[PDB]
């Protein structure tokens, strides 16, 4: 493991496999797709997710009054990955700390209560990255927070895997599909988009595009904060290669994620320590 | 001269941003809290309240300028 189950609590080990699909030996309706390129045009929409499909799918609360502010992940059974500018954002007055908010885990649906399913829970402990560039790009727009308690797997609640230098090199390139997930419809919709080469991206805006991110989708003619992850056909285990940061929806849309293994050593220092 | 390898070398004196941030000591507590849990190189030399590029930042040399997350700045340097 790469990371001390002392600090980072369990998890690790079975990370990325969910218990309704690959623990089944079964596939989600559409992830065939990250294998297979269309070019007949189909307009690229989120659609509603299968129950089940993206069990560290994560929704960060206003405490008070209850307000849905951002999308995170769940990465053990007690740490949870966001963006930092889902806490902090100065020039909006924007400063959360742990008591101001709360986490829903486990849920399908966005407005009701699901009994059996999902569970809430308090922080302890938030962590932004010490040079989150909220003055100039979002560079390293990157959160960490510690969950009070530990909260219990199920069938619905489970971690999703952490790249590490190997997996990142094999899966984070060009061409290559992510599935990004977030919040008219009522369930998580999901949606599957490419990475797009960096001299793109940066051809798109003119914001300074850094290492630290990597952009997806398709040129112009949200979810901020959840996950872009790609499913190893090495290890058949979901990895979260990024973190949506600003920019994934069907007129034409380029999505910046944080560039998770760029961060990982931050998370490990952070995480072997609290 | 210009600077090469994005300031990765620099041992100037350059003590404030490009926007007149001064710049905060390396050694001051509230610099080394935010540098802490980062991955710098010990290489490059933090002295007094210097411009430098400890973490390979693509973009250049840069300094605290307060104590909270995000409160640095880059400082205006001529690169290669």
């Amino acid at each position: 493991t790469f990371f001390n189950p002392r600090t980072f609590g369990s998890g690790e080990a079975d990370c990325g496999l969910r218990p309704l699909f690959e623990k089944k030996s079964l596939e989600d309706k559409t992830e065939r797709e990250l294998l297979e390129s269309y070019i007949d045009g189909r307009i690229v929409e989120g659609s509603d997710a299968e129950i089940g499909m993206s069990p560290w799918q994560v929704m960060l609360f206003r405490k008070s009054p209850q307000e849905l502010l951002c999308g995170a992940s769940l990465i053990s059974d007690r740490w949870v990955l966001t963006a930092a500018h889902c806490l902090l954002y100065p020039p909006w007055d924007k400063n959360f700390t742990e008591n101001d908010l709360l986490v829903r885990i486990g849920k399908h649906s966005r407005t009701r209560y699901e009994r059996n399913i999902e569970k809430i829970s308090m922080l302890e402990k938030i962590y932004i990255h010490p040079r989150y560039n909220w003055r100039e790009n979002l560079d390293r727009d990157i959160a960490l927070m510690k969950l009070k308690k530990p909260v219990a797997f199920s069938d619905y609640i489970h971690p999703v895997c952490l790249p590490d230098r190997e997996t990142a090199a094999s899966l984070l390139q060009a061409g290559y599909k992510g599935r990004v997930t977030g919040w008219q419809p009522s369930v998580l919709q999901v949606v599957n988009l490419p990475i797009v080469e960096r001299p793109v991206c940066k051809d798109s805006t003119r914001i300074r595009i850094t290492d630290n991110m990597f952009c997806a989708g398709y040129k112009p003619d949200g979810d901020a904060g959840g996950p872009f992850v790609m499913k190893s056909p090495f290890n058949n285990r979901w990895y979260q290669m990024g973190i949506v940061s600003w920019g994934c929806d069907r007129d034409g849309k380029y999505g910046f994620y944080t560039h998770v293994f760029r961060l990982k050593k931050w998370i490990q220092k952070v995480i072997d320590q609290f | 001269q210009c600077v090469p390898d994005r300031g990765q070398q620099y041992q100037g004196r350059l003590a404030v941003t490009t926007h007149g941030l001064p710049c905060l000591a390396w050694a001051s507590a509230q610099a080394k809290a935010l540098s802490k849990h980062q991955d710098f190189n010990s290489a490059v030399q933090l002295v007094e309240n210097f411009c430098r590029n400890p973490d390979g930042d693509e973009e250049g040399v840069w300094c605290y300028v307060a104590g909270k997350p995000g409160d640095f700045g880059y400082c205006d340097l001529n690169y290669c």
